[PDB]
């Protein structure tokens, strides 16, 4: 058994930092002693740019090829695929990605603060709620002091459907007391298809202003 | 100095020259053929411009030059150019979304927002026409 | 052919007091054999099996077993074996109660600004964080009545930057229900939590 | 009467019978056995009723009749009565979680909380001692 994957690039990376990735990212469940072949191929028969393996906890292999792909060529419809040469499959995987075609909406923005939980003075949790978007594909961020946060400090869930059309993630941040006695507003950013102009909703959030 | 040349399976008019490419592609594909041609594809200023292509258009329906940036909300031509002229369909542009960034063009030469993984069976390219000097 | 195995809710466990774990598993001739067996040796009681065909034609059959409440808690392991035609050796799945530290659920509880175009409805959003183990359950009330479970949507336990674990529920409410009693309690059933396995917090629209 | 009639295999002490059970079981396992037995584990009251059990307690430790319902937080042994004696070991119980809801004995008749899953190598059963008219 064994399975592949071939994810859609970040609306930051391709909104914002116009340079988006794709990943192919194969994880295999039991690694055997050969190699695996990650091909890119363009569905137009385009030249692919070229592309960008690890051990995981528990003895599994799992290895991520980055494509970057064109931002007009992206946004314009070109289908992407992914070609993985295994050694135990009787033939190859096919993982195609495409820009996904049909209804836009702008995300709703919500930015809150957790009340003091006492033995906890130093530290707090800002939540974010960005919701009733789509398609599914957005970014979050958080700010401080006009810089990012980076990644790894916060956690966002995977988009889920609303009880409507929409879709909505939840972003959460621990930060420190020293964080907010230097500037007490964190900015909860949002990159999303339909959010204009340039692409970004945003709410502003403080710890007992 | 008049420019009307076109290099071969190109017709003229004015001083552009236009190709009716034919075959099942989709608006991003209908792009890249154009390109691989030293063209791009079509971008409507004139009403003038509009007649002569309403008679060699495709009854099954076109793709032209015509789509956005997303980060605009607004249709751009592939050379750049904003929209002056326009020959919307009524009811189109159903835009704002659906969907649809892509322009299509269908037999009346009228003009429809239709989704841009849909597929088409003939794109129409343009390039800037050569010319000739006087004597 | 994958297969899995659910830990009882905690509401079902401590509050309910009638817990049931179920042995879910993800086609052709139908001789599928869900088997149920103690880790002692112990008689398990009869359980309740459901089959159904999915949106892409792929069988979900459930076995739901009913079990100890003393028994669960104090450590016994539950087994489910699945014997099949389309299946090359037999799937044997387990469950038995998460034995480690615990850490009580932090809650706390929101109601959404207005938003421009959406007048007669808000969301509610509920944050329980820091608790562990994973196992959690949550619940929203409204004037004595507990909410249906499909009217919201909570998280599955995702690791905090510390040593708990967190989940947001996210719950859509109408006009009539904030004008009538503005009231929404946001509960947690968990294992740590005292007195009683229940933490709560209650969150008014616009108070 | 009289009170010191016990089934075979089982020890006697005071008014009550006590069997000192062998093999690797965790605590519910271990309290299965004791059923199984027409007994159940081991439930101490009296600073003498600890000491003769310290006597035959297993060195690797053993499985007493003291945990909680949760829906507590507070000690119970299995015949329902409350903690009224006590032989916790130093720095014990380290309750309150941690977990272990289970209590074990040492070596040295000391008590400590241990982690229900895990597997222990001896456990005590107690059932009421027969008497002769
Ligand atoms: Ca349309
Ligand atoms: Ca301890």
């Amino acid at each position: 058994g064994v399975s592949a994957y071939l994810s859609r690039p970040s609306p930051f990376d391709l909104f914002i930092r116009k340079s988006p990735t794709i990943t192919c990212l194969v994880v295999d469940l039991a690694p055997s002693k050969g190699t695996v072949q990650l091909t890119w191929s363009r569905a137009s028969g385009k030249p692919v740019q070229h592309s960008t393996e690890e051990k995981q906890r528990n003895g599994t292999l799992t290895v991520t090829s980055t494509l970057p792909v064109g931002t007009r060529d992206w946004i314009e419809g070109e289908t992407y695929q992914c070609r993985v040469t295994h050694p135990h499959l009787p033939r190859a995987l096919m993982r195609s990605t495409t820009k996904t075609s049909g209804p836009r909406a702008a995300p709703e923005v919500y930015a809150f603060a957790t009340p003091e939980w006492p033995g906890s003075r130093d530290k707090r949790t800002l939540a974010c709620l960005i919701q009733n978007f789509m398609p599914e594909d957005i970014s979050v961020q958080w700010l401080h002091n006009e810089v990012q946060l980076p990644d790894a400090r916060h956690s966002t869930t995977q988009p889920r459907k609303t009880k409507g059309s929409g879709f909505f993630v939840f972003s959460r941040l621990e930060v420190t007391r020293a964080e907010w006695e230097q500037k007490d507003e964190f900015i909860c950013r949002a990159v999303h298809e339909a959010a204009s102009p340039s692409q970004t909703v945003q709410r502003a959030v403080s710890v007992n202003p | 100095f008049v420019c009307n040349t076109c290099p071969e399976k190109w017709i003229n008019f004015q001083r552009k020259c236009y190709y009716f490419g034919k075959g099942t592609k989709q608006w991003v594909h209908a792009r890249y053929a154009c390109d691989d041609m030293e063209g791009q594809l079509v971008s409507i200023h004139s009403p003038e411009e509009q007649d002569f292509l309403t008679k060699h258009a495709s009854h099954t329906g076109s793709w032209i030059g015509l789509r956005n940036l997303d980060l605009k909300g607004e249709f751009i031509w592939v050379d750049g150019s904003h929209v002056d002229y326009s020959n919307w369909a009524p009811g189109e542009p159903t835009s704002r979304s659906q969907g649809e960034d892509c322009v299509m063009m269908r037999g009346s030469g009228r003009w429809n927002d239709a989704f841009c993984d849909r597929k088409l069976g003939a794109w129409v390219c343009d390039r800037l026409a050569t010319c000739t000097p006087p004597a």
